[PDB]
């Protein structure tokens, strides 16, 4: 838009947010396999 | 504009690593839970009639 820095940003702005989609996941998966684990 | 284009590059690095971390846990997670359905089918089967009645003296743990 301003720049093409600020183009190439509104795209990076997404993978940020992705990042976030990743960090709770793997959070969920170590606390879901554990929980399986004293059901096991 | 540098430091918002190092932090850009920091972050496809980075989301390359967790994906790999999280195909990991998916596998794993599959062999896990075909082992708690492997135990209660056969605790299925006692479970069901018939069995006898008793009542408890004591517990001596």
């Amino acid at each position: 838009e301003q720049e093409a820095h600020n183009k190439a940003l509104n795209q990076f702005k997404r993978k940020l947010l992705e990042h976030r989609r990743y960090d709770d996941q793997l959070k969920q998966r170590r606390q879901n396999i554990r929980d399986l684990e004293k059901l096991y | 504009t540098q430091e918002l284009q190092t932090r850009a590059k920091l972050l496809d690095n980075e989301i390359r690593i967790f994906r790999s971390e999280l195909q990991r846990l998916s596998h794993e997670n599959n062999v896990m839970l075909e082992k708690i359905k492997d135990n209660k089918e056969k605790i299925k089967n006692n479970r069901q009639l018939p069995y006898l009645v008793a009542n408890v003296v004591e517990v001596m743990d």
